RNA sequence: ACCAAAGCUAGCUCAACAUACUAAACAAAUACAAAAAUACACCAAAAUAAAAUAAAACAUUCACCUAACAUUAAAGUAUAGGA
RNA sequence: ACGAGCUACCCAUGAGCAGUUUAAAAGAACCAACUCAUCUAUGUGGCAAAAUAGUGAGAAGACUUGUAGGUAGAGGUGAAAA
RNA sequence: CUCGCACACGCUUACAUCAGUAACUAAUAAUAUACUGAUAAUUAACAACCAAUAAACCAAAACAACACUAAAACGUUUAUUAAUUACAUUGUUAACCCAACACAGGAGUGCACCAAGGAAAGAUUAAAAGAAGUAAAAGGAACUCGGCAAACACAAACCCCGCCUGUUUACCAAAAACAUCACCUCUAGCAUUACUAGUAUUAGAGGCAAUGCCUGCCCAGUGACACCAGUUUAACGGCCGCGGUAUUCUGACCGUGCAAAGGUAGCAUAAUCACUUGUUCUCCAAAUAAGGACUUGUAUGAAUGGCCACACGAGGGUUUUACUGUCUCUU
RNA sequence: AACUAUUCCAAAAGUUAAUAACUUAACAUGGACUAGCAAUUUCGGUUGGGGUGACC
């Protein structure tokens, strides 16, 4: 009576039976029957250069720790925006209506990666 | 002539008997999962 | 199932059968009109012979006549008239041009509704008698059908005449036809069997008094 | 439904037993909403309608537990809601009709607040709650911001 | 009257609106909020979707009244595949052309001379026929659409060996899948011929008129011949969208301008797929009268006249065992009347190049009663086919 | 002398108190044939509980029988029952 | 509640029937593949919760058979054997 | 000695290499495709996934020339728009699946009868009884319920019952049971899911069984139509006593009574209560068998059909030769 | 009893003459009637073993 225990896999059904292993979609298909791939749905693999950048996979054993600080959304205001902020009150020219001159943004669809939609995958 | 051999097996049918979504289609296929879940089944269905 | 005895037929394809004998091409011309017979073909799904008929732009499979050949002229009118008509075996006509003894087949029930009575091969309606602009028509069943005048039939016989007369070899030409056997079981007959003598339904009407 | 004893006797054959009332299509006018609704109805809602003197009054003092329709309800809310708005849309031609018709049912005027929740059903109110409260959640740029500007006019209040 | 359609398999109606909706002024409790069914809450109506930027794929189909070549008239195309009733009666109709039996005295007096014939003329069109219908394929029975475009090119290079005897025969070309459109106007409707042929043969040089000037005044006095309950539009595609425009597949200078024959092919298993060899007919009058037409309006202009040089197109259709020939000569724009000149039409109807073949060796009480190969062998076929390729030399 | 035997633990059972009640994990995929990113929709529903038993049979009847209202008495009382 | 993956009957979609006799693809005839199981002998906790060997009936049809769907127990299905 | 190779479905690493097996798996060893551990593996061109919207289309597949009936699966071109841009994803092992088993069972398709697959005997001895096979003097069914089985035969006839091909109690009954062409009754004048995309020469509810001769009488009861009269048996069903008579035996005949009519044609000791092994002829040396006759069968009998009939039957009984270890009588 | 076919009455829609009479397209409610399809229950005891006969 077959195995229940066993996870449905495209291996285990007929030939009908195809699915993916969870590998993410590259084109569609096109006219004459044939896989039309779409080289914008092609992650392209962002590599810096490696060769003049000095840095190393291990840390040295007496290089010293620090104390765990979390980072918060406080300590980020505080660090980037604050002193702008603080600098402009104190020349008189802050304006609480405008905001974008300090980082803020009012509308995420404007740029081209978004945050709660999350556009950017990695 | 011969019995014991009643279990002709198809992935096909048995997918589409027992399946998970024939389960949701019906209420009572929908209680039988939750009676599997309450009894805490390692396989709900097929 | 909801009917018994029917199934494991050969293969057969339906033919779009056109039942309305007046049906003009546009709304430009609704005069009668006249068409040509190409071809007398057997259908599968009735026991009638059924014709192609061409005119205008289109065609129909319409239900043959008796001697109805290839390359054969009909016309279809709606035109009622004082001095009636002469009827030929194809000529599709309203009841209230049609002479008193005239055998019709394809019966419209309602002006505009389409032929739905005496379709099947050899079998022919009578007209009786026309009074106060009303039909009154005699079916193969011997009833007596009471029509509006203005409701189209066409005169003469449905084809394959000897299709009573065909005899059926075996039981493989009953399953061919799809007709499965009957069941096994002994039923004594009750009280419903047995020659009954009845006298005849009265006329069927459907001409509607104000 | 119910069980019963044929022919009257209690010795006899106990039966299974539904009544079921009569329906007629009628159609009924309503004064305040001017629209003419096809309602299936009973014999016991038109004696209702007659007996309270009006449709527009049978739907107005007939309470939920005796009316015990959601399109009654619906019908209660719409009507109410029309005479606490007190909306122009009766009649834009002739607004002497309109407080002619106002006028006869005053009796049953009930504020606003009050007057759009009395033919709701639980989850319809706490879809309307959800709405009502559905907010999308302020930046914390906007509070940090706020935060700020108190702690720099203190700042400046001090010297 | 009954309509054609059924309650339960068309689409449904959709489910009548719930009773809040019909109350005035009062805003109905939906679950779109929570973009998801919950019961008890009325239903929302959403207004019809407006994808703002436009996708080619998944956007609904234009109207056909949007399109910009859409015009009132409806006009009557003729393409490949469409059917003719009387074949030979709405072919000559819609042509206004005379129907001769016989091909031409020239083309007999090319055919009867023993000059123009191959060297072992049986020899090689038995072995032709017996190369298309058994040898060419790896199965035992091929099928004809395979079996005919390789009868019809083995013939076509059985023809194309004569060119060493007949060097004129190098001023001629092959054309596949070509776009032809050719419309006119024929009593008051306006008929186009539109679509492709199988293979078409044209050449540098145009050839020769083939009808006298006796044939051509005997013409005129000819009457057409009408069929009154069917109307000569029918078997024609009723088309809303066209363009007046008559478009040969060939732009302007090309080497060889006039085609000298059209070859059809019937390549189908089932005999509802194949055409009628009435409606052969027809297709090749109509295709022939495009080409020709294209022809003397491209050379001529969009005057319609009569031609005092005649313009002659051949064609050969070919079911696999029983070919049909046609020369056709038009001589005649102005078909608006039926007064005037006809054109003329030579059809040899149903030449039977075979009668039958066999496969398989048939055994009947353990002997062999017929052998392997074509039954019944008739060279006047390939003669009138040899003739009509040797036309122009 | 083999086969064997012996442990005291894992853990349960009944209550009481008690917040107030579908635990943990959710990075991805999950009601296509569940664990398969991606296309023009349809979506949804209710109608009395019955019988095995007892009345030594069995037909009217047969406490509890998945509807919160508790304890001390009235009280196994008035009543309802092929009484 | 769950069951028509075996079986009873249907709807789709396909695939097989070589040779021989006959004007015949005729619910004709001989006999394979194939489908049933007439008779006998073994087997009877057996190869087998119905089989093996010999012998048998049909074998171009009312024939077998692959895949898939449908009819559910106060019922389905049945060329009635309850 | 010959069930081979591959694919579809199904199984899920059981496949391959190395090493081990004291014990676990093989119903036993040897070792290993079936146990143990480690390491690797099946690479797409084959297969899956792989456009709609309108329109011209009556014209079978059977070597298809052209035909028959049971009316027949399998696509073109014309127009409209179909992201345009190398390499997408998925199955690629096996000695395998369903049968509790490494089970003499079941298992679809394409080409072959070997060029591929395998081994009936673990080693002795050769008692009885048991299964399978070969051969047999003389006789040739004398054995037995039956010519069951077997045999150098593999033929010719008479009946019973069903016309026939077919179907059925899967796992004790394949038939005389059911179905079937044909022949009869009833019930229906009609439109969007059955019947049916049909229309009384039609479609359902049934009965009996082709064909040939036929199907006699009765509505008194019970049903069904008519909603009371009245009509129906090819509806459920029924179709006689008592007594005397012609040269005996018998009764052509008569008297009288009851009923709705009193069983007609046919056939017959039958598959037909009992008497019964009814009486007679043939067959045999002998027959309660079989066939042909007589026939009140006082309980046969006419579509719950009666008689005969060709062809037919793994049906049930009979005879002739041929054949034989069935048997005399076993070896 | 439910359901499926009838029939009647009531309910409902209405029409008539200056209170009484008459009709019902499709649904459709209540009370009755005729039947099908059916629902629940049972097979008194003694018997020179039961059944038949006989008896209580
Ligand atoms: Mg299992
Ligand atoms: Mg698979
Ligand atoms: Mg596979
Ligand atoms: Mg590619
Ligand atoms: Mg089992
Ligand atoms: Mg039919
Ligand atoms: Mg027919
Ligand atoms: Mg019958
Ligand atoms: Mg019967
Ligand atoms: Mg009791
Ligand atoms: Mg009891
Ligand atoms: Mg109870
Ligand atoms: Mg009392
Ligand atoms: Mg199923
Ligand atoms: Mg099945
Ligand atoms: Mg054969
Ligand atoms: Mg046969
Ligand atoms: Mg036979
Ligand atoms: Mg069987
Ligand atoms: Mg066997
Ligand atoms: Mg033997
Ligand atoms: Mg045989
Ligand atoms: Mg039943
Ligand atoms: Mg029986
Ligand atoms: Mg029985
Ligand atoms: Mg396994
Ligand atoms: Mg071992
Ligand atoms: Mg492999
Ligand atoms: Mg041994
Ligand atoms: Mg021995
Ligand atoms: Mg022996
Ligand atoms: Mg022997
Ligand atoms: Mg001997
Ligand atoms: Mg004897
Ligand atoms: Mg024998
Ligand atoms: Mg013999
Ligand atoms: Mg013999
Ligand atoms: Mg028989
Ligand atoms: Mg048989
Ligand atoms: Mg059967
Ligand atoms: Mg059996
Ligand atoms: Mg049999
Ligand atoms: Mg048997
Ligand atoms: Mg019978
Ligand atoms: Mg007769
Ligand atoms: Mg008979
Ligand atoms: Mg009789
Ligand atoms: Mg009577
Ligand atoms: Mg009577
Ligand atoms: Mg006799
Ligand atoms: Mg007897
Ligand atoms: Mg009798
Ligand atoms: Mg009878
Ligand atoms: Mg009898
Ligand atoms: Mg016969
Ligand atoms: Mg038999
Ligand atoms: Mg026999
Ligand atoms: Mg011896
Ligand atoms: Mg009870
Ligand atoms: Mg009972
Ligand atoms: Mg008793
Ligand atoms: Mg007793
Ligand atoms: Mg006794
Ligand atoms: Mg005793
Ligand atoms: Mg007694």
């Amino acid at each position: 009576g077959a195995d229940r225990m066993s996870k449905w896999t495209s291996k285990r059904g007929p030939r009908t039976f195809c699915k993916g292993r969870g590998a993410k979609g590259t084109g569609f298909h096109g006219r004459d029957g044939k896989f039309v791939q779409i080289k914008e749905m092609i992650p392209e693999l962002v590599v810096p250069e490696l060769a003049g950048f000095k840095l190393k996979p291990y840390v040295n054993y007496r290089a010293p720790e620090g104390t765990d600080t979390p980072l918060t959304a406080k300590q980020l205001f505080l660090e980037t925006a604050a002193p702008a902020i603080e600098k402009d009150f104190k020349a008189g020219t802050f304006d609480p209506e405008h905001l974008e001159k300090y980082g803020f943004e009012p509308t995420q669809e404007g740029k081209l990666f978004q945050l709660y939609p999350k556009n950017f995958p990695r | 002539k011969a019995r014991g051999n009643e279990y002709q097996p198809s992935n096909i049918k048995r997918k589409h008997k027992h399946g998970w979504v024939r389960r949701l289609r019906t209420p009572t296929g929908v209680q039988v999962i939750l009676r599997r879940m309450h009894k805490g089944r390692k396989s709900l269905s097929h | 199932i909801q009917v018994h005895g029917i199934g494991g037929g050969h293969k057969q394809r339906y033919r779009m059968i056109d039942f309305l004998r007046f049906r003009p091409e546009h709304e430009s011309k609704p005069g009668p009109f006249e068409e040509k017979v190409i071809a007398v073909r057997y259908d599968p799904c009735r026991s009638a012979d059924i014709a192609l008929v061409a005119g205008g732009n289109r065609k129909r499979w319409i239900i043959a006549t008796e001697n109805m050949k290839a390359g054969d002229t009909v016309l279809n009118s709606d035109h009622i008239g004082r001095m009636a008509v002469a009827a030929r075996e194809g000529d599709a006509h309203p009841l209230g041009a049609l002479p008193v003894g005239t055998l019709i087949n394809n019966v419209e029930s309602e002006p505009g509704r389409g032929a739905q009575y005496i379709r099947a091969a050899g079998t022919c309606g009578v007209l009786l008698r026309k009074v106060n602009g009303t039909a009154i028509i005699q079916l193969p069943s011997k009833r007596q059908m009471q029509v509006l005048e203005t409701c189209i039939a066409t005169v003469g016989r449905v084809s394959n005449v000897d299709h009573n007369k065909r005899v059926i070899g075996k039981a493989g030409r009953n399953r061919w036809l799809g007709k499965r056997p009957n069941s096994g079981l002994w039923q004594r007959k009750g009280g419903w069997a047995g020659r009954k003598i009845r006298p005849l339904p009265p006329m069927k009407s459907y001409v509607k008094l104000p | 439904l119910g069980h019963r004893y044929v022919n009257n006797d209690k010795l006899s054959k106990r039966v299974r037993k539904v009544w079921k009332p009569q329906l007629f299509q009628r159609e009924l006018y309503s004064e305040i909403l001017d629209k003419r609704f096809t309602v299936t109805v009973t014999m016991r809602t038109l004696d209702l309608i007659d007996q309270a003197c009006g449709f527009d009054f049978y739907i107005l003092k007939t309470p939920k537990e005796d009316l015990c329709s959601k399109f009654g309800m619906d019908l209660k809310r719409g009507m109410l809601l029309r005479l606490a708005r007190q909306d122009p849309q009766l009649h834009p031609d002739d607004p002497a009709r309109r407080a002619a018709i106002y006028d006869r049912y005053k009796a049953f005027v009930i504020p606003e607040a009050e007057a759009e929740w009395v033919g709701l059903t639980l989850d319809e109110a706490v879809e309307k709650q959800r709405l009502l409260e559905e907010k999308d959640p302020i930046p914390l740029f906007k509070i940090f911001v706020e935060e700020l500007l108190g702690q720099l006019q203190q700042q400046a209040l001090s010297e | 009257a009954y309509e054609w359609g059924v309650r339960s398999t068309r689409k449904p109606e959709p489910p009548p609106l719930d009773r809040v909706y019909e109350i005035p002024g009062l805003e109905p409790i939906t679950y779109a909020g929570k973009m998801h069914f919950m019961p008890g809450l009325a239903r929302p109506v959403f207004p019809p979707w407006d994808p703002g930027w436009t996708h080619p794929k998944f956007r609904r189909l234009p109207p056909l009244h949007e399109h910009p070549l859409y015009k009132d008239q409806a006009c009557y195309v003729f393409h490949q595949r469409c059917r003719l009733l009387e074949g030979v009666k709405q072919a000559l109709w819609l042509t206004k052309t005379q129907l001769i039996e016989g091909l031409p005295e020239k083309v007999l007096r090319l055919a009867d001379d023993p000059r123009n014939h191959i060297e072992n003329q049986d020899e090689r069109v038995l072995n032709a026929i017996s190369h298309a219908r058994l040898w060419h394929s790896t199965e035992d029975i091929p099928k004809r659409e395979t079996y005919c475009p390789v009868i019809v090119d083995s013939l076509i290079q059985l023809c194309k060996s004569q060119i060493l005897k007949h060097p004129s025969l190098a001023r001629r070309i092959c054309a596949q899948n070509n776009t032809l459109s050719a419309t006119w106007n024929r009593e008051s409707i306006l008929l186009q011929v539109h679509g492709s042929s199988g293979a078409r043969l044209n050449a540098k040089d145009p050839l020769p008129p083939v009808a006298s000037q006796e044939e051509v005044e005997a013409t005129k006095n000819h009457v057409l011949e009408t069929f009154y309950p069917i109307s000569p539009t029918m078997g024609l595609q009723e088309c809303n969208v066209y363009d007046v425009n008559d478009d040969t597949g060939f732009q302007e200078g090309y080497p060889y301008p006039c085609p000298h024959t059209l070859y059809f092919l019937e390549s189908a298993n089932l005999r509802p797929r194949r055409f009628q060899p009435d409606q052969l007919r027809a297709k090749m009058i109509l295709f022939a009268f495009g080409s020709a037409l294209a022809q003397a309006r491209l050379l001529y202009g969009n005057d319609s006249k009569v031609l005092e040089q005649p313009v002659v197109v051949q064609s050969v259709g070919t079911d696999g065992r029983l070919f049909q020939f046609l020369v056709l000569q038009l001589n005649t724009t102005d078909l608006a009347s039926d007064e005037g000149v006809k054109n003329l039409a030579w059809v040899d109807s149903d030449q039977l190049l075979y009668q039958h073949f066999w496969c398989l060796p048939v055994i009947k009480k353990k002997v062999v009663v017929e052998p392997v190969g074509p039954i019944g062998f008739q060279p006047e076929t390939f003669r009138k086919f040899l003739a009509l390729y040797l036309h122009g030399a």
